[PDB]
């Protein structure tokens, strides 16, 4: 939902 | 490069970093990664809306990476860029 949740989760 | 690589990221690369904070000349991918997810942050780039969505364009951030825009679900312009802006060592 946020970018930086988004973010964290790159493989 | 994933084996916690040490790299010096190329000069267009490496001014990017240095505005999100980077005090620093050698880095692992991972602390790359971080500092660019720091400047999107910071600058805002990304989609108010849509988060995943980010918006590059007429950002020295789009330079880097020839497109407009991306997905941070589709990060495959993310990982070309670095392996065009980025030297091992």
């Amino acid at each position: 939902e946020t970018f930086s949740d988004l973010w964290k989760l790159l493989p | 490069p994933g084996e916690g690589t040490q790299v010096h990221p190329r000069a267009p690369l490496l001014q990017i970093l240095k505005v999100a904070g980077a005090q620093e000349e050698v880095f692992t991918v991972k602390e790359v990664m971080h500092y660019l997810g720091q400047y999107i942050m910071m600058k805002q780039l990304y989609d108010k809306q849509r988060q995943h969505i980010v918006h590059c364009h007429d950002d020295p951030l789009g330079e880097l990476l020839e497109v407009g825009s991306f997905s941070v679900k589709n990060p495959s312009p993310l990982y070309e860029m670095l392996k065009r802006n980025l030297v091992i060592l």
